[PDB]
């Protein structure tokens, strides 16, 4: 049973320090890469740090020189050391894991540590400071029982370097969920109604037989030539009618 | 001078597979039937010798060597198995003349929320040859391109933990083992059994 338990937010002044805390159970945290992704108030998902089994660390440019992230083995917990705050870093927190490295447990893909989606998520700590990005349309709607499609545009160093793009399906007020990984695969349990593609530069997520539960934000992720990851810009879809 | 076995099996602390400890026991005496007429062992399986014969032998020198591995993988350690435990981690020859001695150690190794202390080597190039130990933390290059000792695209650092919890299913607790190798070269023997 994974999971992933996040705290240590709350309200700091600017050039502030504040650790964050990801208690992990299910598994070893130093058993799969992991990261810390943020989100602004309003604003769509970004990943700012890693950290690999043997203890190897890449940062995103928004947060180097002031953001460390480290883990404790003995307390399975996972830490963002956030110095130098400033009001641009109010967000909410996601501690998030990457697959593991048989992959899924039904499906002969080897050993590997190259399993580039985030398949468990923390529940997210807000921090509150008070005195780049694949290319996705704003929103996309289609009828219910209908489908739609939502493109995601990056480089030849990210999207189309790689078959590593991921989407994640997200509510208001919920962490982001795993819905499509590998550009085209699906994790057990996801509905068929869930489809990947890619294409050159450009992936796409489809969702067929559109239900109102399908009202949610969107967003792709990609692994890069430089180690990091990057989300895209995010998609609204609006089901007409709900 | 009895053999010292004692601080082998009855060590309050085990090394991990991939770190596997031995000790060189020599110039004693030992009665085996110490260890396989006792009821502490789940697997006690020797190889080119009978159990019922270790008190009529002498050798020129007993290695025992200990580890500690998943109960379904205890199975890899025996001569011309196959698998990450044997591939990567402790390989017997196929002309092994010894014993391998195994019992459960959940109560001692497992902790509630996980034990993860003890590891074992997931990736390597090459199958280890047999009494091979490798303890190195080299990245492993999975692909053609040089890591340059650098995580990331197929260069995976080579360890794994195990996560050893007491709820976890008996092939997944954790197990103590003992091989026991007795070698016999063209040289006075100085270990015999009793």
């Amino acid at each position: 049973e994974v999971q992933l338990v996040e705290s240590g937010g709350g309200l700091i002044q600017p050039g502030g320090s504040l650790r964050l805390s990801c208690a992990a159970s299910g598994f070893t945290v130093s058993n799969n890469y992991m990261s810390w992704v943020r989100q602004a108030p309003g604003k769509g998902l970004e990943w700012v740090s890693v950290i690999y089994s043997g203890g190897s660390t890449y940062y995103a440019d928004s947060v180097k020189g002031r953001f460390t992230i480290s883990r404790d083995k003995s307390k399975n917990t996972l830490y963002l050391q956030m110095n130098r705050l400033r009001a641009e870093d109010t967000a909410v927190y996601y501690c998030a894991r990457e697959g593991e490295v048989e992959g899924y447990n039904d499906f002969w893909s080897g050993y590997s540590r190259d399993r580039y989606y985030f398949d468990y998520w923390g529940q997210g700590t807000l921090v509150t400071v008070s005195s780049s990005a694949l290319t996705q349309p704003a929103s996309v709607s289609g009828s219910p029982g209908q489908s739609i499609t939502i493109s995601c545009t990056g480089t030849s160093s990210d999207v189309g370097g790689y078959n590593y793009v991921s989407w994640y399906q997200q509510h208001p007020g919920k962490a982001p969920k795993l819905m499509i990984y590998d550009v085209s695969n699906r994790p057990s349990g996801v509905s068929n109604r869930f489809s990947g593609s890619k294409s050159g530069n450009t992936a796409s997520l489809t969702i067929s037989g559109l239900q109102a539960e399908d009202e949610a934000d969107y967003y792709c992720s990609s692994y890069t030539s430089s180690s990091t990851r990057v989300f895209g810009t995010g998609t609204k879809v609006t089901v007409l009618g709900t | 001078n009895l053999c010292p076995f004692g601080e082998v099996f009855n060590a309050t602390r085990f090394p991990s597979v991939y770190a596997w400890n031995r000790k060189r026991i020599s110039n004693c005496y030992y009665d085996y039937s110490v260890l396989y007429n006792s009821a502490s062992f789940s697997t006690f399986k020797c190889y080119g010798v009978s159990p019922t014969k270790l008190n009529d032998l002498c050798f020129t020198q007993v290695f025992a060597d200990s580890f500690v591995i998943r109960g379904d993988e205890v199975r890899q350690i025996a001569p011309g198995q196959t698998g990450k435990i044997a591939d990567y981690n402790y390989k017997l020859p196929d002309d092994f003349t010894g014993c391998v001695i195994a019992w459960n150690s959940n109560n001692l190794d497992s902790k509630v929320g996980g034990n993860y202390n003890y590891l074992y080597r997931l990736f390597r190039k090459s199958n280890l040859k047999p009494f091979e130990r490798d303890t190195s933390t080299e990245i492993y290059q999975a692909g053609s391109t040089p890591c340059n000792g650098v995580e990331g695209f197929n260069c995976y650092f080579p360890l794994q933990s195990y996560g050893f919890q007491p709820t976890n299913g008996v092939g997944y607790q954790p197990y103590r083992v003992v091989v026991l190798s007795f070698e016999l070269l063209d040289a006075p023997p100085t270990v015999c059994g009793t």
